[PDB]
């Protein structure tokens, strides 16, 4: 296709790339949430963090001060 | 090979922009391409979310695991630092090639 | 990164624990009767699996079974999913034995230090 | 006011901020001058033989050939043995030499001095 | 790669930016027309207008001979014989 | 071929960030003369572009219809 | 580059070049049209508030101050035209540029594959040497006797010659030659 | 030769060189693919102590 | 016999292909980058059948075809790793090389030698394949430097720019401090483990030491 | 300031004389006098050559002569997994033992 060259005005357009560049965004976009939607996990993480300070003294083998 | 794949698409575009507008390299010079040139614009647009690591792109399967590990090994913590603050800083120069190419009013000639 | 480095480099480094050192306690010390760690793969099947050193852990069986489970269904990349939980949740338990190692290894430090300072205040007076 | 400029050998000093660029007496006119005659000069006699149509070659340089001979074979016959000439070059031409020479030499003792304690770690040692 | 320049287009291009200089009554500019003589303008006008012209055509007009377009006919002469036009 | 260059009257300061440009230094007591010149560059098919965010966004509105499509064809597939 | 250099810069066009160095650093700095025009209008208004000085020491001690004022505040990076000589697609096409007396070195077969174009090489070749001795004529009756003194050339005065010094300016190779 | 004018129609274009006028000593390593001495937008004392 | 083997070599060799054409009419018309551009895809095909090779059952092999010459104890010959590495990064670079060719095929139309800015390319990629592909420190070195040298060739490809000559030599110069540590690497590795050969590299060097492994750090 | 009258002239001429010049430097209509002396098909042609040659030669030099010396071409072993079936020797490798199963 020939585009005439513009002189201070907006560029000739093709509605061939306008669709392309349409369809390619939303590719990306529809395959972000959908595989955010599959496995969240590979961003939000897949396992509790434990908190040590919850774990008692007598499964973690600590025996009283005065002992 | 994440690296290599968004890296030569995202020099293309940047080649193309530069074709299109007279061999001009100046991003002080760009500008009006969001809409001027579409396809080059979204291609460009994918890149930059892949290269910061955009939460399921090719960069992501590298880029997050690089920094998950940085994070959570014995490390230098001078080196983790600078580590994070590069990829802030990466964000950064992304946003600004966007901000000064594609946004905004043309500054080419007429 | 965590509260332990800063309590560590901006405190007493004495109470909190070595990484390069760790433990510096007997096993058996405040527990009674322990019981040894359990392997499930053997030496010859780990050599037989090619696993990486790094990767010859006591989690090595469920990626002994991954990589079966990925070798045979080859073209179908997505069917090894409970394979590769399975080996996860085993290392996830991994760690969180070793988070269990630290915090036993800090708060007998500490109990240590206490036992210490009674001892001196007996001492004095 | 603003902070100045301070000019260094491999970063001048730019000529809108040289000060006899503002002080000119009528003396420093007719030496510029002078030296764009010398220039017109110069220029007119290369644009001739340049754009002479019968003229198949080069147009020997002697500015060129000055270079070339003051950077070769005038340095000896100018030379003379002073001071400052002879230190320059005992220090250039010799010292290198004995510094690497001690540091060769120091090196390869202390090798063989291992060699001969048996403490030199040479198994696969077998290309030399 | 881009259309080659023609002796008409740079006159009608340098014409535009001329008309659209407001201190320029359209209605009397001619590619004739000195910049100081008969449009009374002066130094600073003259230099932004090449630089205006440096915009138009994506290059830059040296101050050496910048100094010396005191006419729009100047300028498309200088421009013609920069860029190689003829015709 | 023979392109023709769009009548220069149209070329207006108006409705343009050059008009506020015009209105602070008449307010200064100064004018700039250029201002046609470079208002062809806000008007046209240039006059509105969208924000950084909104760039981001391009393909958003198709897919996210495209993915509740999709999941909800998955859904249904599960259920039968 | 197509004029003659004076022996010196005149105070007017001093000024004039730190005018248009300056308004295309505050570009640079400027990036927006609209920002440019307004600061270029503020630039423009002190040059005006300046514009006229009787006293020529005080101009050129303005001058310098504002020399100073320009090298501190200069864009460490200015924009340059590909083009220009800082541009990146400075002296890209000087490998390109070939000669016509490389031209004239070719072989017959290669001269035969142009066969119009080289007889009007022949002709620009007549005209060449059939205009030399009225050149150098012409350049040596209408030197001072001192010699030179600028680097300006004159134009033909008669109706049948040439501008003295012409060949190599007016068959200069092409801008983009290849 | 990178201080020397771009802008001036010198002989040798490359070089930035006229035909005949004296040649400095160090023109082999003052050309423009080499040493460069023009003037910077910052001071070479400041530059070294912030590199450093 | 094992496809693996002949397929990458085959995809090596049809890389080294058109360069053999360059001295040829079709390299002498306008058909040559679209000529190059064709069997870099077809190279990348052939690339892409050993990775799923390897993406079943983990294949990996070195092939030590040609023998060099022996220095006494040392064997040099023209060997290939084709691990994991090499089945990944090869069909990657072949892509994007594919697609950078059509992008030039674009882009440099108005270029008098497009031929010989794509023959350029190609010998980039077969250097870089060397680089890659190579088992042995002489033949990674080789690799080396023909990157190297197609790097200082390629940004210099406007010879009348001078920016564009000190920006290739600049590249050339940091590149040869880069190559004082491979060379001193390489010197350490032979004295010490008789061999330049990753497989008797990693079977004798259990615990390696400073000197090597800062000269691989610094030639990095 | 401007132009001198002999730099106006000189200007002039030269640039009718640079005109003149490239008009020349234009081609004729029969100026390159030379001497006398599908799109599947191609990709055919293309295939079978560039791709079918190689790959022929290259599988001659491989199994005939590059493994005739021993070394050459060394494979590193497959992987065994428990509960597998060696073809070598119709050989089955066992199952691993019973996991200590968590939920
Ligand atoms: C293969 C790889 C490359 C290999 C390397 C190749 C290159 C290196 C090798 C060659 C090195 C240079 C050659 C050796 C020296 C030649 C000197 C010579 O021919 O001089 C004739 C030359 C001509 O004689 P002249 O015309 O009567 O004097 C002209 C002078 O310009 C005017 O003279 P002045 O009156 O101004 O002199 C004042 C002053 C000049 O000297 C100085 O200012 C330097 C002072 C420090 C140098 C001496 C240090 C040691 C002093 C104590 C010595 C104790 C000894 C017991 O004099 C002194 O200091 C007194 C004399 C000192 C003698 C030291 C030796 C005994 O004289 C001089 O150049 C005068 C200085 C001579 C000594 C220079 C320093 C030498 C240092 C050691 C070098 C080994
Ligand atoms: C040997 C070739 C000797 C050529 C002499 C000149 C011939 C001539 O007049 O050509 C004009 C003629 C047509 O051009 P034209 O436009 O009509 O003429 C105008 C200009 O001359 C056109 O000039 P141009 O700018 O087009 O220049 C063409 C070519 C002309 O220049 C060259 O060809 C220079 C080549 C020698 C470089 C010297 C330093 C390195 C020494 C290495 C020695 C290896 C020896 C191997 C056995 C050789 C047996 C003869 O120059 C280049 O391509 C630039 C230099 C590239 C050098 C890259 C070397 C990297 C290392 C390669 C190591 C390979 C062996 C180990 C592999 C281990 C792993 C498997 O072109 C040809 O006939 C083609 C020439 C060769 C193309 C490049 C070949 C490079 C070497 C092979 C690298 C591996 C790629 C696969 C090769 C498969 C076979
Ligand atoms: C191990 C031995 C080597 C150690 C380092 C020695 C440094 C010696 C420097 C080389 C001497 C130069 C001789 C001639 C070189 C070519 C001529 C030249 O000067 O080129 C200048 C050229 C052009 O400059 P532009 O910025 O492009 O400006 C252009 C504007 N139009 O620039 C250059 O290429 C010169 C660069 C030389 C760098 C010198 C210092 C290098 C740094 C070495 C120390 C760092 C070591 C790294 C540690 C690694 C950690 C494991
Ligand atoms: C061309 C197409 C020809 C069409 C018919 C194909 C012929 C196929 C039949 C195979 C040919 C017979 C054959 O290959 O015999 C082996 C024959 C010699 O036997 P060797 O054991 O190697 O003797 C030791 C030499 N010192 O080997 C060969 O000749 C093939 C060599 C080709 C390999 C690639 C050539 C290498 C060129 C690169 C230059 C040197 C690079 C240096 C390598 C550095 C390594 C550290
Ligand atoms: C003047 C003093 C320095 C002299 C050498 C440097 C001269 C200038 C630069 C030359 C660059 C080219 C040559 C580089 C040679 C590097 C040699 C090397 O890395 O040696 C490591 C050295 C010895 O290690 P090794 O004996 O193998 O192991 C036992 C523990 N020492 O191990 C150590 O030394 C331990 C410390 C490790 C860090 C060394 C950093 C070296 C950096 C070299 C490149 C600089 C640029
Ligand atoms: P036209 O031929 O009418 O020109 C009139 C002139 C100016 C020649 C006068 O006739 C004249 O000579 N007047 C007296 C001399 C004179 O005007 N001197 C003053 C010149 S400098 C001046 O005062 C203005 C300087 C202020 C602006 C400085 C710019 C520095 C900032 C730049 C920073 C870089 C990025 C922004």
């Amino acid at each position: 296709v020939h585009i005439e060259p513009r002189y201070r005005q907006f560029p000739q357009l093709t509605r061939s790339q306008l669709i392309q560049a349409e369809f390619f965004s939303a590719t990306m976009w529809f395959w972000i949430l959908w595989r955010f939607w599959h496995d969240s996990d590979a961003v939000l993480g897949h396992f509790p963090y434990p908190d040590p300070s919850q774990w008692t003294d007598e499964e973690l083998g600590i025996l009283p001060d005065d002992e | 090979c994440m690296h290599a794949f968004f890296k030569a698409m995202l020099f293309m575009c940047s080649g193309s922009i530069i074709h299109s507008l007279n061999d001009e390299q100046d991003i002080r010079k760009m500008g009006g391409l969001y809409k001027a040139m579409p396809f080059t614009t979204t291609a460009l647009i994918i890149g930059s979310l892949a290269l910061t690591g955009m939460p399921y792109l090719t960069g992501f399967y590298s880029k997050d695991l690089i920094i998950e590990a940085v994070n959570m090994s014995y490390t230098n913590a001078w080196a983790l630092l600078m580590t994070l603050i590069a990829t802030s800083l990466t964000a950064a120069y992304s946003t600004r090639i966007i901000f000064f190419a594609f946004l905004g009013k043309p500054r080419f000639p007429p | 990164m965590g509260a332990h480095l800063a309590r560590r480099y901006l405190g007493d480094a004495s109470k909190e624990p070595d990484p390069l050192r760790m433990p510096t306690f007997p096993p058996d010390y405040g527990f009674p009767e322990r019981k040894e760690r359990e392997m499930v793969a053997t030496q010859q099947e780990m050599n037989d699996a090619q696993l990486m050193l790094q990767q010859r852990d006591y989690c090595a069986h469920y990626l002994i079974q991954l990589l079966k489970c990925k070798r045979d269904s080859f073209p179908n990349f997505l069917a090894c999913k409970h394979e590769q939980h399975d080996w996860d949740y085993c290392e996830h338990l991994d760690y969180v034995k070793r988070m269990k190692e630290f915090e036993r290894e800090r708060r007998l430090l500490q109990r240590k230090k206490r036992r210490e300072q009674r001892e001196a205040e007996m001492a004095r007076g | 006011s603003f902070p100045k400029y301070k000019p260094s050998r491999l970063a001048t000093l730019p000529a809108t901020l040289d000060p006899a660029e503002y002080d000119i007496s009528p003396e420093t006119r007719k030496a510029q001058a002078e030296r764009l005659a010398i220039r017109s000069r110069l220029k007119r006699e290369y644009l001739l033989q340049y754009n002479d149509p019968n003229r198949l070659g080069v147009i020997e340089d002697p500015a060129l050939i000055r270079w070339t001979y003051a950077r070769s074979a005038n340095i000896y016959p100018n030379f003379r043995p002073t001071p400052k000439t002879s230190l320059l070059g005992a220090l250039f031409g010799i010292g290198p030499l004995f510094f690497w020479y001690y540091v060769f030499k120091t090196d390869r003792d202390k090798k063989e001095k291992l060699i001969q304690e048996g403490k030199l770690d040479q198994t696969f040692n077998i290309s030399y | 790669d881009a259309p080659p320049l023609t002796l008409e287009a740079i006159k009608d291009r340098v014409l535009y930016v001329l008309k659209l200089y407001d201190k320029i009554d359209p209605e009397k500019l001619s590619v004739n027309s000195h910049f100081m003589k008969d449009l009374g303008l002066d130094s600073l006008d003259q230099v932004e207008i090449i630089m205006a012209m440096e915009d138009e055509f994506g290059f830059e007009i040296p101050d050496i001979d910048a100094e010396k377009l005191m006419c729009p006919q100047e300028i498309v002469d200088y421009i013609a014989d920069k860029k190689d036009v003829y015709e | 071929s023979k392109m023709e260059l769009p009548d220069y009257k149209q070329w207006k300061i108006e409705g343009t960030p050059l008009e506020t440009v015009q209105e602070k230094l008449a307010a200064r007591g100064l004018r700039d003369p250029w201002g046609r010149n470079e208002a062809w560059r806000y008007s046209g098919g240039f006059a509105n572009n969208v924000s950084f965010v909104g760039a981001l966004l391009k393909g958003f509105k198709w897919g996210f219809a495209a993915f509740v499509v999709a999941v909800g064809a998955e859904y249904y597939l599960e259920s039968q | 580059a197509f004029s003659a250099p004076a022996a010196y810069l005149t105070h007017q066009q001093k000024v004039l070049r730190l005018y248009k160095r300056a308004l295309r650093h505050l570009e640079s700095w400027c990036v927006h049209r609209d920002k440019y025009r307004y600061f270029a209008c503020l630039m423009r208004a002190r040059f005006d508030e300046h514009k006229n000085e009787k006293d020529m020491v005080k101009a050129t001690q303005l001058l310098r101050q504002a020399e100073e004022e320009f090298w501190y505040g200069q864009h460490p990076q200015p924009y340059i035209f590909p083009e220009s000589p800082g541009g990146t697609s400075y002296e890209r096409y000087e490998c390109y540029k070939v000669p016509e007396w490389c031209l004239d070195d070719w072989h017959p077969s290669e001269k035969a594959m142009y066969p119009d174009y080289f007889a009007k090489r022949e002709q620009w070749k007549r005209l060449r040497r059939e205009s030399w001795e009225r050149e150098v004529k012409q350049l040596q009756e209408e030197t001072p006797p001192g010699g030179p003194r600028t680097e300006a050339l004159p134009p033909a005065r008669k109706e049948g010659d040439l501008p003295p010094l012409w060949w190599h300016i007016v068959t200069r190779p092409r801008e983009r030659p290849m | 030769q990178q201080e020397r004018d771009p802008w001036y129609d010198w002989d040798h274009p490359d070089l930035r060189l006229n035909w005949g006028e004296p040649i400095h000593w160090d023109l082999d390593m003052y050309i423009r693919n080499r040493v460069d001495t023009s003037p910077t937008p910052v001071s070479w004392n400041t530059m070294c102590k912030h590199l450093f | 016999m094992n496809p693996f083997a002949s397929l990458t070599l085959t995809t090596l060799t049809i890389l080294t292909i058109p360069i053999m054409m360059s001295n040829s009419n079709i390299y002498k018309t306008n058909l040559y980058p679209n000529y190059v551009k064709t069997t870099v895809s077809y190279a990348f095909t052939l690339s892409l059948v050993p990775l799923l090779m390897f993406m079943h059952t983990g294949q990996e092999m070195i092939i030590s075809n040609w023998h060099w010459m022996t220095l006494q104890t040392v064997e040099l010959s023209l060997s290939f790793k084709m691990d994991y590495f090499s089945v990944m990064f090869i069909p990657v670079a072949l892509f994007v090389t594919w697609s950078i060719m059509e992008f030039s095929m674009w882009y440099m139309h108005s270029d008098p030698f497009i031929n010989r800015f794509f023959k350029y390319l190609l010998l980039f990629l077969i250097t870089m394949m060397i680089l890659v592909t190579a088992n042995n420190l002489f033949q990674l070195f080789i690799g080396w430097e023909g990157v190297g040298i197609m790097s200082f060739l390629l940004i210099g490809w406007w010879h009348g720019r001078t920016d564009a000559n000190t920006a290739a030599l600049q590249a050339i110069l940091y590149n040869r401090i880069g190559d004082i540590g491979f060379v001193l690497s390489m010197a350490w590795f032979l004295t010490h483990s008789n061999a330049w050969d990753l497989q008797q590299i990693f079977m004798l060097n259990n615990e390696c030491p400073n000197m090597p492994l800062i000269g691989l750090l610094l030639a990095a | 300031s401007g132009y001198t009258p002999d730099e106006k002239l000189r200007l002039q001429q030269l640039r009718e004389l640079r005109r003149r010049w490239l008009k020349d430097q234009e081609l004729s209509p029969r100026e390159p006098v030379l001497p006398p002396r599908y799109k599947t098909y191609r990709h055919s042609i293309f295939a079978v050559t560039h791709v079918l040659i190689p790959v022929w030669i290259i599988h001659y030099y491989l199994k005939y002569h590059v493994t005739a010396k021993p070394y050459t071409v060394v494979e590193r072993k497959p992987r065994i997994f428990p509960g597998d079936t060696i073809l070598e020797t119709g050989e089955v490798i066992p199952l691993m033992k019973e996991f200590p199963d968590q939920h």
